[PDB]
């Protein structure tokens, strides 16, 4: 998440509001995180297709990167609650073997 | 006809409205001048 | 109709009675197992961890 | 024979509870750890700010 989902629900396809196709997917281009020389370069393209193969192919790269950030992440984190809940285990060894035995 | 802005390290993605604050005064010349 | 029903009462508390003390008369030759097999248990819980 | 199976299944499930409150009771024991170091931590700090 980046910006609010209002602004999604302002401007909706099935309103028919949407007079400028080609001015949303730039909103949606908006969202990206690419660098301002790749939206000159998608402003280089002037077909449709073109440019929309390329505003959509940004929105993944930036997601690939994205996605290798919280998998690396959560599996930090999950290695971090293996750590300790072991721990708690090896605790309950201990709780149940001072006064026991 | 007018002198171009600084940009200064600010994309305008079409059709979004962003704000400008570049720290050089000699802008607000040119605001000054369009107003 | 109340006595039937209060001897349906009767008939079935005690049968439910007799239910209940020869169910906890035997979990209790049950409980004459000893502690130490209880705390034996407990040391194959002690032997039972991560190790 | 089902009654058997009863007594059986009370067996285990003694010895289960068993085995239930004695790992409740440490990990609250590790809580009452854990959270009196809360209290004194705050004591600590309280002195920090003044004193």
């Amino acid at each position: 998440p980046l910006y609010r989902e209002s602004v999604l629900q302002m401007m909706q396809a099935g309103q028919r509001v949407v007079d400028n196709p080609i001015y949303l997917s730039d909103m949606g281009a908006a969202l990206t995180g690419a660098e301002s020389h790749e939206l000159q370069d998608v402003l280089e393209e002037t077909n449709i297709p073109k440019r929309l193969y390329k505003a959509l192919s940004l929105l993944k790269k930036e997601f690939e990167l994205s996605k290798l950030q919280q998998r690396l992440g959560r599996e930090v984190e999950e290695k971090i609650k293996q750590t300790h809940r072991k721990y708690l285990l090896q605790e309950q060894l201990k709780i149940i073997k001072k006064e026991l035995g | 006809h007018l002198p171009l802005i600084a940009i200064t390290r600010n994309p305008v993605f079409p059709r979004f409205i962003k704000i400008i604050e570049v720290k050089n005064k000699k802008l607000v010349e040119l605001l000054r001048r369009k107003v």
